[PDB]
């Protein structure tokens, strides 16, 4: 999980 | 005073036991142990020129709000009128100088090989590089990693109840908004307490634990006030916060902006409601319960939680939900 989307 | 070497925060034995447990744009989180007690160490590079994980490093002034809010929330476990252990303990904060310790780079590497990382390998910092190192209580495992490990629908209700109460107490004490309560930021740890205690405006109540203590972490985007001084992260100009898709999480940022008219200094406890809704949505759609949902009682709990999901957006705060919503009667 992360605040902003990012592979 | 000035900074201290990494060795100050992480003497040999503590450093040797560090294992990476999480990450964000901010940097890295390691678990280790001191005085026989697990801890989590959050390490944030500051004041340097290198892009880190796609963003510029914060200044010491820009990192202060997180520190202040971490302290206030940690303090709630010790207060009287408004008391909860549902955040996370803050042990210490240090300003550290050095290049990244080789043992932490090895731990970094191990995580990247097993879990995969969205961060840059932190091996480009020079010897004069500064960091802030925040040492927290170890709060267990995040809800995303526990999504196939919850026992039953009762466990789901307890987690939602704990979250709601913790937020309500922070609302009442500090006009707190988390503003970033995605499921990486809800931690679960086993407890042998059958019930957990909180105090809201002088009234003490309990919640059945179902064997778990919940901790809310990561106050990077959070907001509160003390002495009518507001402490917050002004994300009004941060467009990419608002353009995510593919998870309801990313609608929550858009919906917060709508609620607050892009004015992040104001208090809008409805954001806490929006995050609770997102978490309730996760409980209903992304969890595989170990005991599935196989009895009339468990099905009933699932129905009550769906009812909560359909109604809870018509409440104005976590405090309103806790005090008035039928789920918590
Ligand atoms: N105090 C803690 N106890 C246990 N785990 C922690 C923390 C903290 I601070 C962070 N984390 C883990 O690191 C991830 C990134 O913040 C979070 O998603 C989480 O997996
Ligand atoms: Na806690």
């Amino acid at each position: 999980a992360r605040t902003k989307q990012t592979a | 005073k000035g900074p201290v070497p990494f060795s100050h925060c992480l003497p040999t034995e503590k450093l040797q036991r560090c294992e990476k447990i999480g990450e964000g744009v901010f940097g890295e989180v390691f678990q280790t142990i001191a005085d026989h007690t697990p801890v989590a160490i959050k390490i944030i590079a500051i004041e340097g020129p290198d892009l880190v994980n796609g963003s510029h490093q914060k200044t010491f002034e820009e990192i202060l709000p997180e520190i202040i809010i971490s302290k206030e929330l940690s303090l709630l476990s010790g207060e009287v009128c408004n008391r909860t252990e549902g955040f996370i303990g803050l042990n210490s904060v240090h300003c550290v100088q050095g290049s990244y310790p080789p043992l932490l780079l090895k731990a970094w590497d191990h995580y990247n090989s097993t879990k995969g990382s969205a961060n840059d390998r932190p091996d480009f910092f020079k010897d004069d590089q500064l960091f802030i190192v925040l040492e927290f209580e170890f709060g267990g495992i995040d809800l995303e990693q526990m999504r196939t490990k919850l026992s039953s629908l009762a466990t789901a209700k307890s987690i939602l109840h704990q979250l709601t109460a913790s937020l309500a107490v922070a609302e009442a004490s500090l006009r707190f908004e988390h503003r970033d309560l995605h499921w990486g930021n809800v931690l679960l740890k086993k407890t042998s307490l059958k019930k957990l205690h909180y105090t809201l405006n002088g009234k003490s109540s309990t919640i059945p634990s179902c064997g778990l203590q919940v901790s809310i972490i990561d106050y990077t985007l959070s907001r509160l006030e003390r002495d009518g001084i507001v402490v917050f992260c002004d994300v009004s100009m941060d467009e990419d916060l608002f353009t995510g898709d593919g998870d309801y999480q990313f609608d929550i940022y858009r919906l917060m902006k709508k609620e607050n008219n892009n004015r992040w200094g104001e208090y809008h406890p409805y954001s806490n409601v929006l995050w609770l809704h997102y978490l309730t949505d996760k409980m209903l759609k992304q969890m595989t319960f170990k005991t599935k949902c196989n009895t009339p009682a468990m099905k009933q709990i699932k129905r009550k939680i769906q009812e909560f999901h359909r109604t809870m957006l018509n409440f104005s705060s976590a405090t309103d939900l806790l005090c008035q919503h039928s789920l918590f009667k």
